RNA sequence: UUAAUUGGAUUCAACGCCGGGAACCUCACCGGGGGCGACGGCAGGAUGAAGGCCAGGCUGAAGGUCUUGCCGGACGCGCCGAG
């Protein structure tokens, strides 16, 4: 219980596995996305992760495609996302494969509440507007 | 190319796929039996399209 | 088409007249291809009908291109005195080099006379 | 706007122009001299220039 | 950023203590001398001022003691907003 | 509360109302990127303006710019008024 096993297959046991034999080990949504092909932008992004995986492209990977499905290629490195105004780092670990990329870059600031004002109740609605 | 930055995209569904044939707005458009007009223009052109109000 | 600091040979005047005033009547009938580096490819093919190469251009770097391409093609041509009637012979008001136009119509006897004169003169 | 149309290798007595014609369009229009491919400039061509 | 009635020109900050009557407002500013604000006629219609409303006024170079004049009010979305910037210290309102 | 949480309507006669069941568009809102001056005159222009591309950087992605050099054949927001 220190190694990670997804469906009985270790990381480097599945790291060399294919992409059509892979999808039988993912839930519906990701199996279907892997079956209607990848979008053009995600092609352009995989063709920048693989270079950054061999020896080249030692430069921060950025993106707008929050839809990309994490895969056994991306385990280990640290890529960015775009949560609306800025690029936020997501250090990819195992136990993320299957989830969505944008799933880890939240998008609305947590809310903390002040105090009710003029109109929050029927006792301060017409007693203010004269 | 300066013709690649003022040119739109060819949608084929969603509110932005159809516009009124006479006014030019997206939104509440009539698609019954084919004619494609606003809900506002169909009301002030209908009695010339043949329609009548019986009840 | 050098600058007059290049003693190739002389310049007669009937040639100047019947090939420079022979452009207006030749522009209102056909097709003009002005400029120097515009026709170089068409004469490289051999498309030039009435090429009239100038003597106004400097420095001596892109001035001689048809004379060194002369001994490889046939080039029915003349020599040009100046530039004002050469831009104004067809088109615009800028310094012109070689209004080498294809099918100059209604102006063919001046060809039959002067093109062959400058043929049997030199090349 | 300067002046740039030259170096189409040329001397007196004979000529052998530097860059070839265009196989795509008619003859007369030249090619590139980038150093790795004859890009043909406008029509698209990457023969890894000879 | 934000458009707030900062001191522009020679403006003053009016935080009132009591309405003696007929429009006179005794104000308690960080300056010290008892100033007595009065009101123009453009706002006497659409707005509603009372005590505790830190607002902006304008003083007059005559005697610099009992002066001030409303030109614009403050809404509850600004009165305490103006604390974090420290543009005004609220302890000029509890002593 | 927020970078933005776009606006109009406040008794009857405002609140499943604007045919408003908004993933893109709709979109008017916050972050970023790029294009647009019919027409009269100005610096300039066939010794070649406006204007366009194989490949590579910057970039979220892009001949959008720059590297690289090819092409196209007359006009010109680099300047003023107008539209
Ligand atoms: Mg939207
Ligand atoms: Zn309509």
């Amino acid at each position: 219980r220190k190694e990670f096993r997804y469906r009985g297959y270790t990381l480097e046991q599945l790291m060399n596995m294919s992409l059509e034999e892979l999808a039988k080990l993912l839930p519906a949504r990701q199996r279907r996305s892997l079956k209607r092909g990848l979008t053009p932008e995600q092609k352009k992004l995989l063709r920048k992760i693989r270079l950054a995986k061999k020896g080249k492209y030692n430069k921060p990977i950025r993106t707008h495609c929050r839809d990309m499905i994490v895969l056994p290629e991306m385990v280990g490195l640290t890529i960015y996302v775009h949560n609306g105004k800025e690029f936020v780092p997501v250090e990819i670990k195992p136990e993320m494969i299957g989830h969505y990329l944008g799933e880890f870059a939240p998008t609305r600031k947590r809310v903390q509440h002040g105090a009710p004002g003029i109109g929050a109740t029927r006792s301060s609605m017409f007693v203010a507007v004269k | 190319a300066k013709a690649d930055y003022n040119k739109r995209k060819p949608r084929k569904f969603g509110k932005g796929a159809r516009r009124c044939i006479r006014c030019g707005q997206y939104g509440p458009i009539i698609r019954i039996h084919g004619l494609m007009l606003c809900r506002h223009c169909f009301r002030e052109v209908a009695p010339k399209l043949g329609f009548r109000k019986y009840e | 088409m050098a600058k007059p600091s290049y003693v190739k040979f002389e310049v007669p005047k009937e040639l100047a007249e019947k090939a420079l005033q022979a452009v207006e009547i030749a522009r209102d009938t056909g097709k003009i291809r002005k400029g120097t580096n515009e026709t170089t490819k068409a004469v490289e093919r051999g498309q030039a009908k009435l090429v009239i190469i100038a003597e106004d251009v400097d420095p001596e770097e892109i001035v001689a291109h048809l004379p060194p391409l002369c001994e490889e093609k046939e080039i029915p041509y003349i020599y040009v005195p100046s530039k004002k009637e050469l831009g104004a012979a067809a088109g615009i008001e800028v310094a012109a080099a070689s209004v080498a136009i294809i099918e100059p119509g209604k102006a063919r006897d001046l060809v039959e006379e002067i093109a062959m004169k400058v043929r049997e003169l030199m090349k | 706007m300067g002046q740039k149309w030259k170096l189409y290798i040329v001397k007196d007595g004979k000529v052998i122009r530097k860059n070839k014609f265009c196989p795509r369009c008619g003859p007369g229009v030249f090619m590139a001299d980038h150093g790795d491919r004859w890009a043909c400039g406008r029509c698209g061509y990457t023969e890894w220039k000879k | 950023v934000i458009r707030v009635p900062l001191p522009e020109g020679n403006q003053l900050f009016g935080v009132v203590e009591q309405a003696l009557g007929a429009g006179w407002m005794d104000v308690r500013c960080e300056d010290g001398k008892i100033r007595r604000c009065r009101i123009p006629g453009k706002l006497r219609r659409r707005v509603w001022i009372r005590v505790g409303d830190l607002v902006i006024v304008q003083p007059w170079p005559v005697q610099s003691d009992k002066r001030g004049d409303i030109v614009y009010r403050y809404t509850q979305t600004q009165v305490d907003w103006l604390l974090r910037k420290g543009k005004i210290t609220q302890e000029f309102l509890t002593g």
